[PDB]
C-alpha cells in the first residue's frame, strides 16, 4: 500500500497509516486498516505488494500470540523487532522474498518507555523518534525535524501529525484517503475515531 | 515351526513356511474353474455368502476386453493383483498398441508374487487365480499360485473341494477341448465340472458365476438370472 | 587445432598440431593433444581443452577398470565409452574426438565423435578447426593399406597444409604410431614440414 | 530379520513405566552426588567427582559443572558423555534465541527444549534414553534466580533446594532439614558442602574430589557473575566453612 | 544354536545354513543339464507332467538372456525367472555402454556377485536355485553353473536337481570317451539321453523334454530352442538307449 | 598480476608480483600470492583472489590427510587432479587460475590450470594479467639446463617485466625455490624495487586538532567478580 | 545368545562372528604362500580341481587387481570374487581420483577398512576370506601386505596362509633365520618362483604337478600368473637339482 | 537390504549398566599396555609393538600416530578399531577447526570430536562401542602440554600421567611413585621406558618398543623454509637408534 | 540497485605504536534519503574489533552471526578468541556464501592478548583477507579513504597521534562522499583499555 507514519512522543507511540486500497484504475476500498496487534503493547503497520503484507503481518501476529500463550508473557518491543528483521532477512534469500516494510511501535512496560522500529523488506532495522517508509518521510521529514521534541505529549504529537498529513495531502499526486491513526501507549492500543 | 515367522526363513528341508501358509487359505476359498477350447474360454465359480442376509462374494474380474480372472482366497489380494494385471495389459495397449499376451501377463504375476517371498517385512500374497483370455494364439488358461508358479492349462480348479472338478476336468479333457464355437455347451462342461465339488449346498440364481472370452466375443461376467438358464 | 588418424597396413597413426589459443593469444605452443586412454587405445582431442581432457580422464578409467574384469578392450567398446559421455552431456559439452586403436584380431581402427555425440567408423578421419582446409587434399591423397613410410607422409603433408592456413594451428606435429610392434612417438619440426 | 536384536527401548510395562527411564534412573543413582542451592542473593552449585586418582590432572578437568552461557549453569550426574551431547545442543539453543529476539534465553525456556529432547527419545526412534540428570542453575529478569532437575524421562521441576546423583534421600532430607527461605549464598555455600560431607561415600570430603561453582549478582552493580572454583579456591572454602 | 535361524550368521564351524538350506530346494527340484560341445552348448531340463491338463510345449522353462546366453534352472522356478531378469538388466547395461554383447565369463560374474549380496544380510533370503548358463562369445563357448551360495565356476559338462547325480555320472563318461570334443549335434542327442537317464529319481510321474542351444556353426552364436524334427530325433535316440 | 613457474636441472622455482587491486585501485601493495599446497608443493594464483586461496587450502587439507592416509609424501600429479576435478565440476565459476609446481618422490613438476578444469605441462610457464610481458622475457632467455641461480634470475626478470609493463602488477618480486632432496626455500620479497620516496611534509596533526563530542571507556572485559 | 549372532561384543571383549569368518577361511582347503625377490614379489597357492567335469582354467584364488598389483584369496570363492571386485573397483577409482597407481599397502589398508566396518556395523556380515596383496611397489619396493576379517592388516617378509600356514611359516622362518635378510637373496622371478615351490614341497611334504600348483609373480610396472607350461618348466628345474 | 538395524544396540540392563560399553573395556583390558607421561617441556607416550609374527613387519603397524602436527595418539584394545579413529580424527581436525580458523584444534577439543565420535558409536542404530581406549599427548599455544585419556563410552580424562589396558594398575602406581612437578621431558622418557619393561616379557628393544613424543618445535620436520611463525611440528616419533641409547642409561 | 551502495557508510582501521585504531561514519540511507544517524558499524567480541560497511540488513546479520559464533567459540575453547583467528573465521564465514554472498566490506581491529601485537584486516565480499601493516579502508567512500590514509599515515604513531591521523582521514573522506557523515565514532585500542570518542562533524 502507500503511505504508513510513526512517531514516538514521552508516553506513547502513534502509528498513522492510509486507508486507500487502489488496484491500478480503480481505489477499491477507502477504510482499510493496515495494521495488525501483535500483542496487548505492541503494533504493527506495514505498505508493500499485494497480498503479501497481510500474509506477512498475520504470520508474525500468529507466531508472537503463540508466544506470549506458550511462556504466558509479552515479549518486549525490542524482542518483537528483533525477530520479525530476521524474518524478512531471511525472506530476502528466498525463491519469492515478501515485498513488507513495516513500522513497529510497542510500549516497553518494563522499562516504561514508548518503542518505534523501522525495518524495510531487506531486513533493515533502525529504532527512532519518528519513521516512515515509501514517499512518506521526504514530504515529512523535514517538518518533524523542525518541531519534534522527546517530551512532546501524545495531543502534541497529533498535532504535528496532523501537519504532516496535510503535507502530504498537498504534494502528494495520489489520494490516500485519509489515515487511520492509532496510539500505543501504557494502557494498550487504542484508535483515534476522528481525524 | 521356528522357521515359518516370515518369508525370509527357508526351513532346514528348504520349504518357505509362510509362503505354504498363503497357499493354505487358497485352499479354505470358495471352488473356482477353469476351462478352455480352442475358440473360447470359461470360468465358472461358486460364490460365497456370510449368512442369508448377506450377499455372495464376486469372484470374477475383468482385466481388459481380452482378458481377466476368477479369485479363490483373500479377495483385497486378488484385488491388488487384478489392478496390477489392469495396468500391465492398459500399458501395452497404450505404448505399443498390443494387447498383452496371457503367457505374459502370467510371468508378470509370477515375478511380482515372487519379491514377496524373498524380502523381510513383507509377506506373500493369500490368494489363487484363474487367468482366461483370447490373443493372438488362440484361447488360453492359467492358474496362479502365490508361491509365484504360473502354469497353462486346458482345464483346472482352485479352493475347496477342487480336486472333484479337476478330476472330471481330466476325463472330459477330449471332449470339452473339441467344443467349439459353441459356447455354451462349453459352459455347461464348466457347470457341470464345478458341480462335483458340490456337498449339501447346489447351484442357485445368485450362487453361480460365470465368465467367458472366445474369438468374437469380449470378457463378459454372468451373474444372476444371467445364469439360470445353466442351472 | 588440427587432428587426424589414418589406418594404414600395420594399423593406425594418430597426428596433431600442438597449437593452444585464448583468442589470438598462444596459451601454449608445445602442446600434447594426442592421448592415451590405454596400451594401444589413443585419441585426439579437439574443441573445449577443459572438457576433452575431463571425458579422456573418465574414460581412462572406465577401460581401465574394464580391463582388470574383462581384460583388453576393443576400439568399438572404447569409442562406445567415448560417445556415451557426449551424447548423454551434449548440452554441457564441446568435444570433437577422434578414437584410434590397434588390436591383433581387427588391426588398425579408427572412430570418429564429432560435436553431437554421434559414432563414425571410418578408414581415416579429420577433425579440429585446421581440418576444413585439407579436406580436398586427404580425400585426393588417402590410399587404403599404405606403409608406414607413406601414411607419416600423408599425415605430414596433411597437417602442414592444415597449419599452413589454420591460425588456430601451429608449432610441432606430433604423431603416435599404434602396430603389433608397439607403440612409437614421431615429432616433426617447423623447419621441416615447412618447406614441405 | 532385524526385529529379533531390537530391544525396543521406548515401551511401557504393565505397571505403565518405561523400562529404559527406570533403567537410566538405576545408572544416575550411582554417579557422584550434585547439589544445587537456590538463595535470595545467589546460586549454589556443588558436585563430587567419582573416585579419583592422584595422577589426575584436576586443574584442567571437568566432569560435573559445565557452562552452558554466561547466565546459566550445569551440574551432571550420569553419563559423562551423553551429558556434552545435550550441553552441546543447550549452548546452540541458547545462542539461537540470543540470535533470533537479540536477549538472553530465560531460564526455564531452555530447560524445556532440553527435557523435550530426552522426551523424544523414550517415545520414538529406538534408541536408549540419556543416561543423564541435569541440575540446571540460572538467572534471568523475569524470575530471577532460578533451580531446576531434568531427568532421563524428559521430566522437569523447580526447587529451592535439590541434588541428584547418589544417596539423594539421605541428601533431600538433610537440605530440607537446614533450608530456610531468607537463606544468604555464604550460607547456602556451607549447607551444600556440609551435605555432601555426610553424604558422601568416601573417607573424608577433600578437595580433588569436588566441583564447586556460584552463581552471583556479586557482579559489580545490575549484572550476574559465574564462578568456577578453581581447586585451590575449593581448598580455601572447605577450611573456612571448616570441614577441613 | 540360532544360527540357522538367520540368513548371513556365521556359525561355530563357519558355515551359512540358510543357504545350505537354499540347497535342499534346489536338490528337490526337477533335473537340469548342460554341455559344452566343439563350438557351442547345449541345455536340456526335465518338465514334470503332474497331470494330463498341463497344455504340451507351453510352459517353457529355458529362458534366453540377450541373444547368446542360455539359462536353465532347479529349484524354486520363481526365484530362477528373477535371477534371469536381473541378468537381463546386467546384460543390457554392458551393452549400453561397452556396444558388445556381454561375454559369457562377465556374465556369469554379474550373476553370482548378485546371488553372493543374498548372502551378506538377514533381511534378504538366498536364492533357492542352481541355475545353469552359458553360450558363444568372441573366446568362444563357456558353461558356468551357479549356487545359492554365489559360488560358480566353468564346466565341461553340469548337472542339478533331483537326478543330479545319475546326470553327472553320464556326463563323466562323455569327457572320457571324447577328449577330443563333441559336436553340436551330438550334444544335443547326449542331453536328451541323460535327462532319460537322470528320470528314474522322478519315475512316478511322466515328463516333457525341453532343450535349447547355442553353436557356432548351427545356430550362428545365438541363443535357439531345438523344436520339431531336431527334437524328436533326439528324443528317439534317447528312448533307444533306456530300452 | 604476474605469475610464473620455470623448470631447472635438480627442481623447479615459481616466483610472483605483490600487488593485488580493485578495479584500477591498489587494495594491497604487498600482497602474498604464492601459496603452500603442501611442504613441497607450492603454487601462484591469479584471477579472483578469493577462489585461488580457497581452492589451495581446500586441496591442500584434503592433499594433507591423503599423505597421512597413505605414508607417502604428497605428489604434484595429485594435487593436479584434484584442482581440476574441482574446478571442472564448478564450469569455472571458481575463478583460479593457478601455475602448480613442487618435489615429489617421483622427481620435480611443473604444471598450469585454467579456472575451467583445463591443465598443461611445461617447462617455462606465465599467468596473469602480466603474462604476456613475463611470457616475452622467458621465450627470449630460456634455455634446457638451465641451473639454479639461472632460473631464479629468469623468474624473477619474467616477473620485473610484468611489474613495469603490466598496471596490473606491480611492488616486490616473490619467489620459491622447490629443489629436489632439499626443503623448499620460500623467499619472501625477493626483490624490493619499488619502495616509496619519503614524503615532502609530515602530516602528523597536533593534538586537539579534532573536534570530539562524547568520550567513554569501552568494557572488553568480562564481567567481573565481587 | 545373540552376540554370537551379529557382530557385537561377548562378556568377554570377544566379537564371535568374526572369529567364526576365519574359519570359513580354511573351508577351501588350499594353502597359500609369499615371498619376496630383489626384483619381484612372487605368491604361490595350491590349486585343487576335483571333479572332472569342471573346466580347470576357470579354477583359480589369484586375481589380477590392478596392472601392478595382485591378490591371493584364501576363503570361499563367492566372498573371494566380492572381495577380489571391490578391489579392483577402489584401485581403479583411486588412480582417476589421486593421478597415479594406487600402492599395495593403502589398497590393503582401503580393505582392512571395509572390513573392520563390518565388525562394527550389524547388518554387514564379514568376509571369510583373509586377502594377501602382492605387488613391486614404486617407493617401497616388492611388497606383501594381508588383510583378514578383524580388520587387521600388515606387511610382510614373507607370509603364508591357510590350514597348514603353520608349516610354511616355520619353514620360511628358519630359511631367513639362516640368510639374515629380508628377501630372497635373486636376480630373476623364475628363481624366486623355483624357491617358493621348492620350500612349499618341504614344509608340506608333498610333491606338485603342473596342474596342482598356481603361480602369481609382480614385477615393476605389472603383475602376471603364470601358465601350467611355465609352472611345468619350473617344475623340471627343481628336480634338475 | 538397507540397514534395518536403527535401534540402539546398547542398552541399559536392570542395574543401571550398559553391557556393551563394558564388555568394550574388557577388550581394552585384554590389550597390550599403553602409557603417557606429562613433563614439563613435554609430553611422552609409548607402547609395545607386540609383533603378531616374526615374519611380519612390525614397522608398518603404526600404535602411535601423528593426528596433527602438535598432536600423537596410541591406544590399548582393537587395533582396526583405532585405525580407523586416527582416520576420523585426522579428517575432523580439518573439517571442524582447521578449515574454519586455519589453525589446527587445541589438545582437548580434538580430544572432545574424538569422544564424540566414541559416544555416538554407544547409542546409534546397528553400532557397537568402539573397543579401544585411547591415551592423546598434544600441545597448544594458550593451553600448553597436555595428556588425556578416552574410553569407548566416550568419557575423557586429563592425566599427568597414566597407563591403560593389560598392565595398566601395576603401571600406575608405579608412576604414582615417579612422577612430580618438576620433570624435564628426558627424565618423563626414562620413567615410561623404566614402567614399559615391568609389562613387557619378551624384548626390549628399539624395535620392539614404539615411542613418541611432544615436545619442543622441529624446525628440520617442517619440510620449508622462509616463513618465520612456522618453526615446525612438536610431535615427533623417536628412533630405534633414540630409544636404544636412553636403554643404555636406564 | 547496487546492493553494496544503497545504504552507503564507511569504516578505516589503521596501526600504532602498540595500539590499533578503528572508525566508522554513523549513516544508514536509502539512497538518497537520510534515514539514522545513530547506525554504528563497528562491534567487539570481546577485545577483537570488526567494522561493517555495505548492505545493512548483512551488517545487522553478521554482527549477530560472529556474537553468536564468537560465544560458543568461547564457551568451547574457555578463552576469548583473539583477532588473527576471527580473521580466519570472517573469511570462512563469507566463502561458505561464495554464490550468494553478504554484500559486506568487514574490518578486522585488534591486539593479540598474548604477544601484545597490534593486528588489522580486510576483506572483500566473499572473504579474500588483506592483512596490512599500515591501514585498512572500507564503505562507499574508500577511494577517498585511500587518499587520505596513504598521504597522513605514518607508522609507530602514539595512541594520541593515532586518534587525529584517523579522525582525519574518516571525516574528510566522508565529506567527499554523499553516501557517508552524519556523525562519526572512533575506538583507540590498547592492550588494556579502549576509548570511544564520537567527533564532531557537518549533517549534511
Ligand atoms: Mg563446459
Ligand atoms: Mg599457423
Ligand atoms: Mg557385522
Ligand atoms: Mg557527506
Ligand atoms: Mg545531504
Amino acid at each position: 500500500m502507500d503511505i504508513i507514519l510513526g512517531i514516538r512522543v514521552q508516553d506513547s507511540v502513534i502509528l498513522a497509516s492510509s486507508k486507500a486500497v487502489t488496484r491500478g484504475i480503480s481505489v477499491l476500498k477507502d477504510s482499510d486498516d493496515k495494521t495488525r496487534q501483535l500483542s496487548p503493547h505492541t503494533l504493527m503497520s506495514f505498505a508493500g505488494e499485494a497480498g503479501d503484507t497481510v500474509q506477512f503481518a498475520e504470520y508474525i501476529q500468529a507466531n508472537i500470540q503463540l508466544y506470549s500463550i506458550r511462556e504466558d508473557y509479552e515479549l518486549s518491543p525490542q524482542a518483537v523487532s528483533s525477530f520479525v528483521r530476521q524474518e524478512l532477512a531471511k525472506s530476502i534469500r528466498s525463491r519469492r522474498p515478501y515485498q513488507v516494510n513495516v513500522l513497529i511501535g510497542g510500549y516497553d512496560k518494563k522499562k516504561n518507555k514508548p518503542e518505534l522500529y523501522q525495518i524495510d523488506y531487506l531486513g533493515t532495522k533502525v529504532e527512532l523518534p519518528y519513521g516512515a517508509h515509501g514517499y512518506s518521510g521526504f514530504y515529512t521529514f523535514s517538518l518533524l525535524d523542525h518541531h519534534y521534541r522527546p517530551d512532546m505529549t501524545t495531543e502534541e504529537g497529533l498535532d504535528l501529525l496532523k501537519l504532516c498529513v496535510q503535507e502530504l495531502e498537498k504534494r502528494m499526486p495520489m489520494d490516500f484517503k485519509g489515515v487511520i491513526v492509532k496510539i500505543v501507549d501504557k494502557d494498550g492500543i487504542r484508535q483515534v475515531d476522528d481525524f | 515351526n521356528n522357521y515359518d515367522g516370515d518369508t525370509v526363513t527357508f526351513s532346514p528341508t528348504g520349504r518357505l513356511f509362510q509362503v505354504e501358509y498363503a497357499l493354505e487359505a487358497i485352499k479354505q476359498g470358495s471352488v473356482t474353474v477353469g476351462l478352455r477350447s480352442n475358440t473360447h474360454a470359461v470360468l465358472v465359480a461358486l460364490k460365497r455368502n456370510a449368512d442369508e442376509l448377506s450377499s455372495y462374494q464376486k469372484k470374477i474380474i475383468k482385466c481388459d476386453e481380452h482378458m481377466g480372472l476368477s479369485l479363490a482366497g483373500l479377495a483385497p489380494d486378488a484385488r491388488v493383483l487384478s489392478n496390477y494385471l489392469r495396468q500391465q495389459c492398459n500399458y501395452s495397449s497404450l505404448v505399443f498398441n498390443r494387447k498383452l499376451a496371457v503367457e505374459r501377463a502370467g510371468h508378470l504375476l509370477c515375478d511380482k508374487a515372487q519379491k514377496n517371498t524373498q524380502s523381510y517385512g513383507g509377506r506373500p500374497y493369500g490368494v489363487g487365480l484363474l487367468i482366461i483370455g483370447y490373443d493372438k494364439s488362440g484361447a488360453h488358461l492359467l492358474e496362479f499360485q502365490p508361491s509365484g508358479n504360473v502354469t497353462e492349462l486346458y482345464g483346472t480348479a482352485i479352493g475347496a473341494r477342487s480336486q472333484g472338478a479337476k478330476t472330471y476336468l481330466e476325463r472330459t479333457l477330449d471332449t470339452f477341448i473339441k467344443i467349439d464355437g459353441n459356447p455354451d455347451e462349453l459352459i455347461k462342461a464348466g457347470v457341470e465340472a464345478i458341480s462335483q465339488s458340490l456337498r449339501d449346498e447346489s447351484l442357485t440364481v445368485d450362487n453361480l458365476s460365470i465368465a467367458i472370452v472366445g474369438k468374437d466375443t469380449p470378457f463378459t461376467i454372468y451373474d444372476g438370472e444371467a445364469v439360470a438358464k445353466y442351472i | 587445432t588440427s587432428i587426424m588418424a589414418v589406418t594404414f597396413k600395420d594399423g593406425v597413426i594418430l597426428g596433431a598440431d600442438s597449437r593452444t589459443t585464448t583468442g589470438a593469444y598462444i596459451a601454449n605452443r608445445v602442446t600434447d593433444k594426442l592421448t592415451r586412454v590405454h596400451d594401444k587405445i589413443w585419441c585426439c582431442r579437439s574443441g573445449s581443452a577443459a572438457d576433452t581432457q575431463a571425458i579422456a580422464d573418465i574414460v581412462q578409467y572406465h577401460l581401465e577398470l574394464y580391463t582388470s574384469q574383462y581384460g583388453t578392450p576393443s576400439t568399438e567398446t572404447a569409442a562406445s565409452v567415448f560417445k556415451e559421455l557426449c551424447y548423454e552431456n551434449k548440452d554441457n559439452l564441446t568435444a570433437g574426438i577422434i578414437v584410434a586403436g590397434y588390436d591383433d584380431k581387427n588391426k588398425g581402427e579408427v572412430y570418429t565423435i564429432p560435436l553431437g555425440g554421434s559414432v563414425h567408423k571410418l578408414p581415416y578421419a579429420i577433425a579440429g578447426s585446421g581440418s576444413t582446409f585439407i579436406y580436398g587434399y586427404c580425400d585426393k591423397n588417402f590410399r587404403e593399406n599404405m606403409s608406414k613410410e607413406e601414411t607419416v607422409d600423408f599425415i605430414k603433408h596433411s597437417l602442414s597444409q592444415a597449419i599452413k592456413w589454420d591460425g588456430s594451428s601451429g608449432g610441432v606435429i606430433r604423431m603416435v604410431v599404434l602396430t603389433a610392434a608397439g607403440v612409437e612417438r614421431l615429432i616433426f619440426y617447423p623447419d621441416e614440414y615447412e618447406q614441405l | 530379520g532385524s526385529r529379533r536384536y531390537d530391544s525396543r527401548t521406548t515401551i511401557f510395562s504393565p505397571e505403565g513405566r518405561l523400562y529404559q527411564v527406570e533403567y537410566a534412573l538405576e545408572s544416575i543413582s550411582h554417579a557422584g552426588t550434585a547439589i544445587g542451592i537456590m538463595a535470595s542473593d545467589g546460586i549454589v552449585l556443588a558436585a563430587e567427582r567419582k573416585v579419583t586418582s592422584t595422577l589426575l590432572e584436576q586443574d584442567t578437568s571437568t566432569e560435573k559443572l559445565y557452562k552452558l552461557n554466561d547466565k546459566i549453569a550445569v551440574a551432571v550426574a550420569g553419563l559423562t558423555a551423553d551429558a556434552e551431547i545435550l550441553i552441546n545442543t543447550a549452548r546452540i539453543h541458547a545462542q539461537n534465541y540470543l540470535k533470533t529476539y537479540n536477549e538472553d534465553i530465560p531460564v526455564e525456556i531452555l530447560v524445556r527444549r532440553l527435557s523435550d529432547i530426552k522426551q523424544g527419545y523414550t517415545q520414538h526412534g529406538g534408541l536408549r534414553p540419556f543416561g543423564v540428570s541435569f541440575i540446571y542453575a540460572g538467572y534471568d529478569d523475569r524470575y530471577g534466580y532460578q533451580l531446576y532437575t531434568s531427568n532421563p524421562s524428559g521430566n522437569y521441576t523447580g526447587w529451592k533446594a535439590i541434588s541428584v546423583g547418589a544417596n539423594t534421600s539421605a541428601a533431600q532430607t538433610l537440605l530440607q532439614m537446614d533450608y530456610k527461605d531468607d537463606m544468604k549464598v555464604d550460607d547456602a555455600i556451607e549447607l551444600a558442602l556440609k551435605t555432601l560431607s555426610k553424604t558422601t561415600d568416601s573417607s573424608a570430603l577433600t578437595y580433588d574430589r569436588l566441583e564447586f561453582a556460584t552463581i552471583r549478582k556479586g557482579a559489580n552493580d545490575g549484572e550476574v557473575y559465574q564462578k568456577i572454583f578453581k581447586p585451590q579456591e575449593i581448598k580455601d572454602i572447605l577450611v573456612k566453612t571448616g570441614i577441613t | 544354536t540360532g544360527y540357522d535361524l538367520s540368513n548371513s550368521v556365521f556359525s561355530p564351524d563357519g558355515r551359512n545354513f540358510q543357504v545350505e538350506y537354499a540347497v535342499k530346494a534346489v536338490e528337490n527340484g526337477t533335473t537340469s543339464i548342460g554341455i559344452k560341445c566343439n563350438d557351442g552348448v547345449v541345455f536340456a531340463v526335465e518338465k514334470l507332467i503332474t497331470s494330463k491338463l498341463l497344455v504340451p510345449q507351453k510352459n517353457v522353462k529355458i529362458q534366453v538372456v540377450d541373444r547368446h546366453i542360455g539359462c536353465v534352472y532347479s529349484g524354486l522356478i520363481p526365484d530362477g525367472r528373477h535371477l534371469v531378469n536381473r541378468g537381463r538388466e546386467e546384460a543390457a547395461s554392458f551393452k549400453k555402454l561397452y556396444k558388445t554383447p556381454i561375454p559369457i565369463p562377465a556374465f556369469a560374474d554379474r550373476l553370482g556377485q548378485y546371488v553372493q549380496a543374498h548372502t551378506l544380510y538377514n533381511s534378504v533370503r538366498p536364492f533357492g536355485v542352481s541355475t545353469i548358463f552359458g553360450g558363444v562369445d568372441k573366446n568362444g563357448a563357456h558353461l558356468y553353473m551357479l549356487e545359492p551360495s554365489g559360488s560358480y565356476w566353468g564346466y565341461k559338462g553340469a548337472a542339478t536337481g533331483k537326478g543330479r547325480q545319475s546326470a553327472k555320472a553320464e556326463l563323466e563318461k562323455l569327457v572320457d570317451h571324447h577328449p577330443e570334443g563333441l559336436s553340436a549335434r551330438e550334444a544335443v542327442k547326449q542331453a536328451a539321453k541323460i535327462i532319460y537317464l537322470a528320470h528314474e529319481d522322478n519315475k512316478e510321474k511322466d515328463f516333457e523334454l525341453e532343450i535349447s542351444w547355442c553353436s557356432l556353426s548351427e545356430t550362428n552364436g545365438l541363443h535357439k530352442f531345438v523344436k520339431g524334427d531336431l527334437l524328436q530325433e533326439a528324443i528317439d535316440f534317447a528312448q533307444k538307449e533306456i530300452n | 598480476t604476474t605469475i610464473v613457474g620455470v623448470k631447472f636441472n635438480n627442481g623447479v622455482v615459481i616466483a610472483a608480483d605483490t600487488r593485488s587491486t580493485q578495479g584500477p585501485i591498489v587494495a594491497d601493495k604487498n600482497c602474498a600470492k604464492l601459496h603452500r599446497i603442501s611442504p613441497k608443493i607450492w603454487c601462484a594464483g591469479a584471477g579472483t583472489a578469493a577462489d585461488t586461496e580457497a581452492v589451495t587450502q581446500l586441496i591442500g587439507s584434503n592433499i594433507e590427510l591423503h599423505s597421512l592416509y597413505t605414508s607417502r609424501e604428497p605428489r604434484v600429479v595429485s594435487a593436479l587432479q584434484m584442482l581440476k576435478q574441482h574446478l571442472f565440476k564448478y564450469q569455472g565459476h571458481i575463478g583460479a587460475y593457478l601455475i602448480v609446481a613442487g618435489v615429489d618422490p617421483t622427481g620435480s613438476h611443473l604444471f598450469s590450470i585454467h579456472a575451467e578444469g583445463s591443465t598443461d605441462v611445461g617447462y617455462y610457464l606465465s599467468l596473469g594479467s602480466g603474462s604476456l610481458a613475463a611470457m616475452a622475457v622467458l621465450e627470449s632467455h630460456w634455455k634446457q639446463d638451465l641451473t639454479k641461480e639461472e632460473a631464479i634470475k629468469l623468474a624473477s626478470d619474467a616477473i620485473q617485466a610484468g611489474i613495469w609493463n603490466d598496471l596490473g602488477s606491480g611492488s616486490n618480486v616473490d619467489v620459491c625455490v622447490m629443489e629436489i632432496g632439499k626443503d623448499a626455500e620460500y623467499l619472501r620479497n625477493y626483490l624490493t624495487p619499488n619502495v616509496r620516496e619519503e614524503k615532502q611534509k609530515s602530516y602528523k596533526f597536533p593534538r586537539g586538532t579534532t573536534a570530539v563530542l562524547k568520550e567513554s571507556i569501552v568494557n572488553i572485559c568480562d564481567i567481573q567478580e565481587e | 545368545g545373540y552376540d554370537r549372532h551379529i557382530t557385537i561384543f561377548s562378556p568377554e571383549g570377544r566379537l564371535y562372528q568374526v572369529e567364526y569368518a576365519f574359519k570359513a577361511t580354511n573351508q577351501t582347503n588350499i594353502n597359500s604362500l609369499a615371498v619376496r625377490g630383489k626384483d619381484c614379489t612372487v605368491v604361490i597357492s595350491q590349486k585343487k580341481v576335483p571333479d572332472k567335469l569342471l573346466d580347470p582354467t576357470t579354477v583359480s584364488y589369484i586375481f589380477c587387481i590392478s596392472r601392478t598389483i595382485g591378490m591371493v584369496v584364501n576363503g570361499p570363492i563367492p566372498d573371494a570374487r566380492n572381495a577380489a571386485l571391490r578391489a579392483k573397483a577402489e584401485a581403479a577409482e583411486f588412480r582417476y581420483k589421486y593421478g597415479y597407481d594406487m600402492p599395495c599397502d593403502v589398497l590393503a589398508k582401503r580393505m582392512a577398512n571395509l572390513s573392520q566396518i563390518y565388525t562394527q556395523r550389524a547388518y554387514m556380515r564379514p568376509l571369510g576370506v583373509i586377502l594377501t596383496f602382492v605387488s613391486v611397489d614404486e617407493e617401497l619396493g616388492p611388497s606383501i601386505y594381508k588383510t583378514d576379517p578383524a580388520g587387521y592388516y600388515v606387511g610382510y617378509k614373507a607370509t603364508a596362509t591357510g590350514p597348514k600356514q603353520q608349516e610354511i611359516t616355520t619353514n620360511l622362518e628358519n630359511h631367513f633365520k639362516k640368510s639374515k635378510i629380508d628377501h630372497i637373496n635373486e636376480e630373476s622371478w623364475e628363481k624366486v618362483v623355483e624357491f617358493a615351490i621348492t620350500h612349499m614341497i618341504d614344509a608340506l611334504g608333498t610333491e606338485f604337478s603342473k596342474n596342482d600348483l598356481e603361480v602369481g609373480v609382480a614385477t615393476k610396472d605389472k603383475f602376471f600368473t603364470l601358465s601350467a607350461e611355465n609352472i611345468e618348466e619350473r617344475l623340471v628345474a627343481i628336480a634338475e637339482q | 537390504m538397507t540397514d534395518r538395524y536403527s535401534f540402539s544396540l546398547t542398552t541399559f540392563s536392570p542395574s543401571g549398566k550398559l553391557g556393551q560399553i563394558d564388555y568394550a573395556l574388557t577388550a581394552v583390558k585384554q590389550g597390550v599396555t599403553s602409557l603417557g607421561i606429562k613433563a614439563t617441556n613435554g609430553v611422552v607416550i609409548a607402547t609395545e609393538k607386540k609383533s603378531s609374527s616374526p615374519l611380519a613387519m612390525s614397522e608398518t603397524l603404526s600404535k602411535v600416530s601423528l593426528l596433527t602436527p602438535d598432536i600423537g595418539a596410541v591406544y590399548s584394545g582393537m587395533g582396526p578399531d583405532y585405525r580407523v579413529l586416527v582416520d576420523k580424527s585426522r579428517k575432523v581436525a580439518h573439517t571442524s577447526y582447521k578449515r574454519i580458523y586455519g589453525e589446527y584444534p587445541p589438545t582437548k577439543l580434538l580430544v572432545s570430536e574424538v569422544a564424540k565420535i566414541m559416544q555416538e558409536a554407544t547409542q546409534s542404530g546397528g553400532v557397537r562401542p568402539f573397543g579401544v581406549s585411547l591415551l592423546i599427548a598434544g600441545h597448544d599455544e594458550f593451553n600448553g602440554f597436555s595428556l588425556y585419556q578416552v574410553d569407548p563410552s566416550g568419557s575423557y580424562f586429563p592425566w599427568k600421567a597414566t597407563a591403560i589396558g593389560k598392565g595398566s594398575v601395576a603401571a600406575k602406581t608405579f608412576l604414582e611413585k615417579r612422577w612430580n612437578d618438576e620433570l624435564e621431558l628426558e627424565d618423563a622418557i626414562h620413567i615410561a621406558l623404566l614402567t614399559l619393561k615391568e609389562s613387557v616379557e619378551g624384548e626390549f628393544n628399539g624395535d620392539t618398543i614404539e615411542l613418541a613424543i611432544i615436545g619442543d618445535e622441529n624446525p628440520d620436520l617442517l619440510g620449508y623454509t622462509g616463513i618465520p611463525t612456522d618453526k615446525g611440528p612438536r610431535f615427533r616419533k623417536l628412533t630405534s637408534q633414540e630409544i636404544n641409547d636412553r636403554l643404555e642409561a636406564l | 540497485s547496487d546492493p553494496s551502495s544503497i545504504n552507503g557508510g564507511i569504516v578505516v582501521a589503521m596501526t600504532g605504536k602498540d595500539c590499533v585504531a578503528i572508525a566508522c561514519d554513523l549513516r544508514l540511507g536509502s539512497q538518497s534519503l537520510g534515514v539514522s544517524n545513530k547506525f554504528e558499524k563497528i562491534f567487539h567480541y570481546g577485545h577483537v574489533f570488526l567494522g561493517i560497511t555495505g548492505l545493512a540488513t548483512d551488517v545487522t546479520t553478521l554482527n549477530e552471526m560472529f556474537r553468536y559464533k564468537t560465544n560458543l567459540y568461547k564457551l568451547k575453547e574457555e578463552r576469548a578468541i583473539e583477532p588473527e583467528t576471527f580473521t580466519q573465521l570472517v573469511s570462512s564465514s563469507l566463502y561458505e556464501r561464495r554464490f550468494g554472498p553478504y554484500f559486506v566490506g568487514p574490518v578486522v581491529a585488534g591486539i593479540n592478548s598474548k604477544s601484545g601485537k597490534p593486528f588489522i584486516a580486510g576483506f572483500d565480499l566473499i572473504g579474500c583477507i588483506d592483512e596490512a601493516k599500515d591501514f585498512i579502508v572500507s564503505g562507499t567512500a574508500s577511494d577517498q579513504l585511500f587518499g587520505m590514509c596513504e598521504s597522513l599515515y605514518e607508522p609507530n604513531l602514539e595512541p594520541e597521534d593515532l586518534f587525529e591521523t584517523i579522525s582525519q582521514a574518516l571525516l574528510n573522506a566522508a565529506d567527499r562522499d554523499a553516501l557517508s557523515g552524519w556523525g562519526a565514532v572512533v575506538y583507540i585500542i590498547k592492550k588494556d583499555e579502549v576509548v570511544k570518542r564520537y567527533l564532531k562533524m557537518r549533517q549534511d
